[PDB]
């Protein structure tokens, strides 16, 4: 319609604007179908997202609307944003496609792990990760699921992160001990992931793989030792029945876990190996925060006021997380986003 | 030192 054109993608109708151009799938839900494309009223390419059924029941619309007010809670670099959100419907009454417009990236972090990085890309990097989580914090938002896959970079050295919690990596290899063990967590769980994606950064290989989480525990403990009774007390007895009756690891080293002929200033790979160990520990309450991890000499080098002090435009009330809409409540409350 | 402005995807 006027504004509109549409384009088949496979058995799929994408109605767009006509600003955007060169449409092609990417991606396929699941939770919709991603194109990529290029903006030519921004010069710039981006990816769009038609959401799968959104209105089908109450489950799939109270997703919808989260998705929208998270989106609207971050705007930070160094987190994936909501560049538009239209329908071509003109009215409530036939509202029924959403479409989520959002920057195009070049690739995640998979391929990148495996190459050989200096200290300086292998820092900024993380410097950009701990940013983007600092800011996802203070919106009141946990990740809890980071890992290379859901973390996106440009080959200008530029890194986003998406999915507030191809190639493709299953979670668990990076989620933290607290989650696995099912214990509760807090900010610092997102700081586990951190460690481990910096660890395989650092040889090339996932460093806890497990079939499932029984072997991850293994893989944890044979590398960094049994935790303290303090922290196994903190269990649930069934799991603590388990977990207190494997045979006892000391741990190995950080030096010996990553040592010097890993890395490429003899200073530099002290002080990555230095943040590794503050990084990679099992109880929470022995874990570096986020702003300790800012604050280290191997990421302060990058410091800068306005990206890590940068206040997001909301906080994420998690009330709407026990918040209960019939379907066409929902999809009023997601068409008054959508039009604003 | 000035932050990198390359990364290589291969």
């Amino acid at each position: 319609d006027n504004q509109f054109y549409s384009v088949e993608v496979g058995d799929s109708t994408f109605t767009v604007l006509k600003r955007y151009q060169n449409l092609k799938p990417i991606g396929s839900g699941a939770q919709g179908i991603v194109c990529a494309a290029y903006d030519a009223v921004l010069d710039r390419n981006v990816a769009i997202k038609k959401l799968s059924r959104p209105f089908q029941n109450q489950t799939h619309a109270k997703r919808a609307y989260r998705e929208l007010v998270l989106m609207k809670c971050v705007n930070h670099k160094n987190i994936i944003s909501l560049l538009n959100v239209f329908t071509p419907q003109k009215t409530l009454e036939e509202f029924q496609d959403v479409y989520l417009v959002m920057e195009l990236m070049d690739a995640n972090l998979c391929q990148v792990i495996q190459m050989e990085l200096d200290h300086e890309r292998m820092s900024y990097l993380l410097y950009q990760m701990l940013c983007g989580i600092k800011h996802l914090h203070s919106a009141g938002i946990i990740h809890r699921d980071l890992k290379p896959s859901n973390i996106v970079v440009k080959s200008d050295c530029t890194l986003k992160i998406l999915d507030f919690g191809t190639p493709y990596v299953v979670t668990r290899y990076y989620r933290a001990p607290e989650v696995i063990l099912g214990m509760g967590y807090k900010e610092n769980v997102d700081i586990w992931s951190v460690g481990c994606i910096m660890g395989e950064m650092v040889r090339h290989k996932i460093l806890f793989p497990g079939r499932d989480y029984i072997d991850q525990w293994n893989k944890v403990i044979e590398q960094l030792g049994t935790p303290c009774p303090e922290f196994m007390k903190k269990l649930q007895p069934t799991v603590r029945n388990y977990v207190e009756n494997r045979p006892k690891y000391a741990g190995l080293t950080f030096p010996k876990l990553f040592p010097d002929s890993l890395f490429p200033n003899k200073l530099k790979a002290s002080q990555a190996r230095d943040l590794l160990s503050k990084m990679l520990v099992i109880d929470p309450a022995k874990r570096i925060s986020v702003d300790d991890a800012l604050q280290h000499p191997y990421i302060n080098v990058w410091y800068d006021p306005a990206e890590v002090e940068a206040p997001p435009p909301q906080i994420y009330d998690k009330q709407l997380d026990e918040r209960e809409h019939t379907i066409e409540e929902w999809k009023e409350l997601i068409y008054k986003e959508v039009m604003n | 030192p000035k932050r990198p402005t390359t990364l290589n995807l291969f």
